[PDB]
């Protein structure tokens, strides 16, 4: 499960 | 790939519903308009394709 | 979502080649004889079509 962490 | 090929069903792309690099590639399971028919797709073309559709995933799902 | 609909494409299994439950039920994705390709199959349906080519896939991972 993706998730974009910034 | 030898496994995404979605984009050559000729179906209008809809929204992506998941995403995958286990085959080294990024690929997006698609899921088309009016269907509930999904195929994966490689990231690099939908990009190009459907670059709303590819922001609007990413988007979905920011975490800081 | 109606995902994996490789069998669709009348080709001959060869291989299964990897194995998710992330979309639900059980897939396989198979690579066919003759080609570089592959696609996802319902495993259930693979356990009825392909018997031997399940097994052979179980087969080389088991661990104790």
């Amino acid at each position: 499960v993706p998730r974009v962490s910034l | 790939n030898d496994i995404a090929r979605g984009f050559e069903r000729g179906l209008e792309p809809e929204k992506i519903i998941g995403a995958t690099d286990s085959c080294g590639d990024l690929m997006f399971l698609m899921k088309w308009k009016d269907t509930d028919e999904a195929d994966l797709v490689l990231a690099k073309e939908a990009n190009v394709k459907c670059p709303q559709i590819v922001i609007a995933f990413y988007e979905e799902r920011l975490t800081w």
